[PDB]
RNA sequence: UAACUUUACGUUGUAGCUCCCUUUCUCGAAAGAGAACCGUUGCUACAAUAAGGCCGUCUGAAAAGAUGUGCCGCAACGCUCUGCCCCUUAAAGCGCUUUAAGGGGCAUCGUUU
């Protein structure tokens, strides 16, 4: 029932919001609410991988192990039913009893010998288990090892690959099987089938029974039967669908039509940029250069310039270069066309001169056949039964295509003829973000949390009249892209520091601290070659620092163009060219008739070494003022465009009815933040998100107009006048409401209750009674709850647990990691004293570096040492208090995460019961609390005497009222060996605790340990009480 | 001066290492986690990350791609001990106030209990400080 | 991109052979061996490769047996379903409980699968 505008600050891990009440003409009058919603990034915390991809890899590994076990089980069933395997010779598990552990020697000697059925089953099960690799970076290396062993058997004197395997791998070293990354031992599946059939032949020749039965077949049934691969249905389902015919799957870029379409689109989005003039390619030019991707191989931008007729200084737009535009880039190529041509050249079908006889439709069919199927067999078998076979083996020798495009085939095949010539219901609450449209985990999570915030706002207050979303420059970028951005920011900092050093060296007489304006003045003057860009005079370097002599002025007027760029500024003197006004350097320099002044102005802005983009922007004077202003005012990224369309379509907005979703740009938000007096501190707190959300929610069109008219008044003389503020004392009110402390003074105590915040607002803003309304509450950053009860069950290292009566967890440590600290905790340390001093010498010789000391092989020595054996890894005892029993109770692991931590009274003492993920899977709910020092076996036992209070999850709000002080925040972790919780302050304030967390909280004797519940808006703070203990399963 | 700050990195309450500055202490947590991940299904993916970029070996890769997300259950409790071997301050809390905070009773409650509790920590970290 | 086929590595267990090397006992005899036992280097095997949970499935009286190109299990998202916490309204009673309704929040519930 209140008109208001909502802003947002969507980030990778935080969505700060704010709602600003507006009047009948959408002019902000008050600020009625705000807050920040912090959440975990939807990425792997290390290397920023895809969580879904990692889970899929784990599931695929599980599937592989399950299939291998099932295949070996079926092999054992076959051996039990095909003739005999000495029926009932199996254990209780069904395995093989007394299986001969020499199956490589069995494959070697089975060529001429009558194998015992036990040895016959040993060799056979060996063949199924290690059944080689089939064709179906790292893969190329593995195929290299496969090919090497394949050639050895073809040209060698050994029939079976295993025969050469042992007979030469025992000469080379002591191992026959593959080790670490030595692919010299890998075999191939076709050679294994040949070995199997010749083995059956030999076992038949030597009168061995159990050979001629149904086995000889069933063995190939188990050996070569394989799960097939994907089809076009996966491409349809997991990617987009064509609007015209969703039934149609997606084309591939390795087709002629797709390459033509992308080339034509690139032509449509390419212009000619010379002397600050942007001109599209003419029809004659388009026809002239269209032949280039087929006449030659690659289309370099410099090559394109050389082929056509244009000036040398003419660069190309659309090439998003960070810096160093001197090097030319490449436009695009016919990947499929050139690949087919070079394959035909290499296979005696092309000479780089004859035209490609295959039709473009035929090329499309070939590309679709090569891309839809991931194996050679299916391609060769089907091919849609189209083309001749000779070129089929020609292509399959080298050509491999795997890619897809965004449009359906037909759709492209119908648009191309028309383009070659040159041409739901709205409701109150926002619906779920469509996972199909946003195929990015981090952005999807951010948008879902933003939708949660919007829904909470709508529920509490009503439909927003307008939405002012703007996201950080990091959303919509890969993790490597974000790392590149932060790195470039780091060196951009170093560079700023070096520039400040340069300025202080040049002008030691200058006092104070070099700000951005003067440092920009100096750097640009260095780049301007010591000359003003209005009259072309030599200006006084000494007088550069002082005010009045020089002043930064945007050549393109700010009121009509709305440009605020890093280097779109011209170092003009002042009082000598104050007649520019809002006229742009076209009529002030009189470029209408190419006056002389214009001529040398262009010459001095192009001959003198200035950035190319600056040379271009300063010299446009031929743009659409409103369109260019809206290009530099809004943002048109994929995510912002999607948000605009989705929010406009799928929720109520009681606005003016034309465009009620306004996606802003980062530069304009930063500029208006600067004008309205940001100051203070940021990036050390989590409330600057709400600050920027308030700032963007006051960037209404009326305010861009008040800014426009003020800047227009300021351009010419027209003569402390405050810059347009949304209301009086805007900065004071906003920074009291966001942070709780006045401006410039981050040392005062935060007013974190309604009473003290209201009193502070009334005492500091007595002139503005609208700062204190019914909705004035202190900001409380809300962290997204994580009540999930699943996760890694146990670290991935399995440690021997025979000696678990003590604390030791003996494990094999490779020598390339054996440190001096790992020699003390070694098993045969007194049992074999000589090797203890033999290994310790190598630690001391190379200065405690196992990688270099043990790069050469280490060896044991006899009493009179004579090079007996070699040490590669040695056992290392490690203390193991508690762990998870894994591998059918053959090894122990380490606990992964606490999925829940219950609390228990009886003694005014809160006992904490840690519940781990492996316990939830087994349905086991622990009955033991935590006590310091003593192990789990001595832990306090839980019975009916212990009152149950609640259960703790990570990022779940709690309050420990210890006697000394009260502590509030979100539970993070617990010291298992010490039993103290870790509490994160709500805003992660960097001046409280260790980087915002309160470690080592004393809960065992706290006056009251209880947990609260926080709304998605960060409001409605109240304790939550459980009645009964919740089951784990 | 005599007060020297140490760092007792412990996982699941089990003491594992002991360093001199927090930087190596947090770096060590990554190396332990990465070497643990490389023991199973994630070893295949982790091999390229050590190879596609010139950051061979886990220790060197972490040295430059250091992240504050060093997994949970890793406890980096920061104690400081003077040259006399007697513990003075823990994290940001003095030993007299530490027992008042992490053990939950002041010095005026039971002095001889400290000889059973405060002195208990001294021998507990005496075994840790090896 | 999608998902894919994989063999391969690794960790732990068992057994075979093999390195050093404990007490041990046997042989002499003082360090060298014969049996053990216990550690453990290397190699070759099989088993497991999350913790755990389901089917299909032929027998059948089922303890169980016969079987399979077998399925799910570390994620995101959601509220049709059950449950937790939470307000809102009404009804009664005895703030507290019950009943009823509505709105959320979050999973051990649901979908992608």
């Amino acid at each position: 029932s209140i008109n208001y505008i909502l802003g947002l600050d969507i980030g990778i891990a935080s969505v700060g919001w704010a709602m600003v009440e507006i009047d009948e003409e959408e002019n902000p009058i008050r600020l009625i609410d705000l807050g920040v919603r912090v959440f975990e990034r939807a990425e792997v915390p290390k290397t920023g991988d895809s969580l879904a991809m990692a889970r899929r890899l784990a599931r695929s590994v599980r599937r592989l192990t399950r299939r291998r076990a099932h295949r070996l089980l079926r092999t054992r069933r076959l051996l039990k039913r095909e003739g005999v395997l000495q029926a009932a010779n199996f254990d209780e598990n069904g395995l093989i009893k007394s299986l001969p552990n020499t199956p490589w020697q069995l494959r070697a000697a089975a060529l001429d010998r009558k194998l015992t059925p036990l040895e016959w089953s040993a060799v056979l099960l060996h063949l199924i288990k290690h059944r080689g690799y089939l064709s179906q970076k790292e893969l190329g290396a593995l195929l290299k090892g496969v090919a090497g062993n394949a050639h050895a058997l073809q040209t060698g004197d050994f029939r079976t690959p295993a025969e050469l395997a042992l007979n030469k791998f025992e000469k080379e070293s002591g191992h026959i099987r593959n080790q670490r990354s030595d692919y010299s031992h890998t075999f191939s599946r076709k050679d294994l089938q040949a070995e199997l059939i010749l083995l059956f032949e030999k076992q038949k020749e030597f009168g061995n029974p159990h050979v001629s039965g149904g086995l000889k077949e069933g063995i190939e049934t188990l050996l070569m039967t394989q799960r097939p691969a994907l089809s076009g249905d996966a491409v349809q389902k997991m990617l987009g669908h064509c609007t015209f015919e969703p039934a149609e799957p997606k084309a591939a870029k390795n087709t002629y039509t797709a390459e033509r379409f992308i080339w034509l689109t690139k032509l449509n989005n390419l212009r000619i940029l010379e002397q600050g003039s942007e001109r599209p390619l003419t029809d004659t030019e388009r026809a002239t250069l269209m032949d280039e991707p087929y006449r030659k191989s690659k289309l370099t931008y410099a090559q394109a310039r050389k082929l056509l007729g244009l000036e040398d200084t003419a660069f190309f737009k659309g090439l998003r270069y960070g810096k160093d535009n001197a090097e030319a880039s490449t436009l695009m190529e016919m990947k499929a066309y050139h690949a087919i041509s070079r394959a035909l050249e290499k296979e005696g079908l092309k000479d780089k001169k004859s035209p490609l006889n295959l039709s473009p439709e035929l090329q499309d069919e070939i590309g679709t056949a090569f891309s839809l199927f991931k194996t050679d067999e299916d391609i060769t078998g089907r091919l849609k039964d189209r083309i001749q076979p000779e070129i089929l083996e020609a292509l399959l020798k080298h050509i491999s295509f795997d890619k897809f495009v965004q449009i359906s085939l037909k759709a492209l095949r119908r648009i191309v003829p028309l383009m070659e010539q040159g041409k739901t219901e709205e409701k109150i609450y926002l619906p779920p973000i469509p996972a199909d449209e946003i195929r990015n985990p981090v952005v999807l999570r951010a948008l879902s949390q933003a939708r949660k915030v919007i829904n909470g706002v709508v529920r509490r207050y009503g439909s927003p009249a307008r939405i002012h979303i703007e996201t950080a420059r990091e959303v919509g970028k890969s993790f490597k892209d974000r790392k590149e951005i932060e790195k470039r920011q780091e060196e951009n900092r170093k560079d700023r520091e070096k520039a400040a050093a340069k300025f202080r060296e040049y002008f030691p007489n200058f006092v104070g601290e070099p700000k951005s304006k003067d440092i920009l003045k100096l750097r640009l003057y260095e780049q301007q070659h010591g000359k003003c860009l209005y009259s072309g005079k030599e200006i006084n370097l000494g007088r550069l620092n002082e005010k009045g002599y020089v002043e930064i002025d945007h050549a393109l007027p700010f009121s009509r163009t709305w440009d605020d760029s890093f280097n779109n500024k011209v170092l003009v003197l002042g009082s000598e060219n104050q007649n520019k006004g809002n006229q742009t350097p076209y009529e002030y320099f009189n470029g209408k008739d190419n006056s002389r002044e214009w001529q040398e102005f262009k010459a001095r802005v192009e001959t003198s070494r200035f950035p190319r983009s600056k040379k271009q922007r300063i010299l446009l004077q031929k743009f659409d003022e409103d369109g260019f202003k809206e290009r530099n005012l809004n943002d048109t990224r994929y995510v912002n465009r999607f948000l605009c369309q989705f929010v406009a379509d799928r929720m109520r907005l009681t606005g003016k009815g034309k465009k009620r979703v306004f996606a802003s740009n980062g530069q304009i938000t930063n500029l208006l933040r600067g004008f309205w007096g940001l100051r203070k501190v940021r990036a050390e707190n989590d409330r600057h998100h709400a600050l920027d959300a308030v700032v963007v929610a006051c960037s209404t069109v009326a305010m861009q107009q008040k800014i426009t008219r003020f800047v227009r008044y300021k351009e010419m003389n027209a003569f402390k006048t405050h810059f347009p503020q949304p209301w009086e004392f805007f900065a004071q009110e906003v920074m009291i409401r966001v942070f709780g402390k006045p401006d410039g003074k981050p040392e005062f105590e935060e007013a974190d209750t309604l009473e003290k915040l209201r009193t502070l607002l009334a005492e500091k803003l007595s002139s503005r009674p609208e700062a204190v309304h019914e909705y004035v509450t202190p900001l409380f950053v809300s962290r997204a709850p994580n009540r999930k009860m699943s996760g890694q069950g146990h670290m991935e290292t399995v440690k021997s647990a025979k000696r678990l009566d003590e604390g030791v967890s003996v494990l094999r440590v490779p020598l390339t990691q054996l440190k001096l600290k790992d020699l003390e905790k070694m098993v045969n340390r007194e049992r074999e004293p000589k090797l203890y001093e033999a290994l310790k010498a190598r630690l001391e010789a190379h200065k405690d570096d196992p990688a270099k000391a043990f790069a050469e092989p280490f060896y044991k020595y006899d009493k009179a040492g004579n090079r007996t054996q070699q040490v590669k890894a040695v056992r290392v005892e490690q203390v193991q208090k508690t762990g998870v029993w894994v591998r059918n109770h053959n090894g122990i692991a380490d606990n992964a995460t606490m999925v829940r931590v219950d609390v228990f009274e009886k003694g005014d003492k809160y006992y904490l019961v840690p519940i781990y993920s492996w316990q939830v899977a087994k349905g086991i709910l622990p009955d033991r609390a935590v006590v310091q020092g003593k192990d789990e076996e001595d832990w306090q036992l839980i019975d009916d005497s212990f009152n149950f209070k609640f259960s703790l999850h990570p990022n779940d709000l709690v309050e420990v009222i210890t006697k000394k002080a009260r502590m509030f925040g979100y539970f993070a972790s617990c010291h298992r060996g010490t039993g103290n919780i870790n509490i994160r302050i709500h805003d992660l304030d960097h001046k409280i605790g260790k980087n915002g967390i309160l470690e080592g909280i004393g809960v065992k004797t706290a006056l009251s340990f209880q947990k609260y519940q926080i709304d998605e808006l960060g409001k409605e703070i109240r304790p939550c009480r459980l009645k009964k203990r919740p089951p784990v399963r | 001066m005599n007060n020297s700050i140490k760092f007792h990195v412990s996982y699941d309450g089990t003491a594992r290492a002991l360093f001199n500055t927090k930087e190596q202490a947090e770096k060590y947590c990554l190396v332990e986690e990465i070497n643990d991940e490389m023991n199973g299904y994630k070893r295949k993916s982790w091999e390229e990350k050590l190879r596609e970029e010139n950051c061979a070996s886990v220790q060197d890769w972490v040295e430059k791609n250091y992240t504050s997300s060093y997994s949970d259950l890793f406890n980096i409790c920061e104690i400081e001990v003077s040259s006399a071997g007697q513990l003075v301050k823990i994290d940001n809390t003095e030993v007299d106030d530490f027992v008042e905070n992490c053990y939950g009773f002041t010095l005026e409650d039971d002095l001889e209990e400290f000889n059973k509790a405060k002195q208990y920590l001294q021998k507990f970290y005496a075994e840790c400080e090896n």
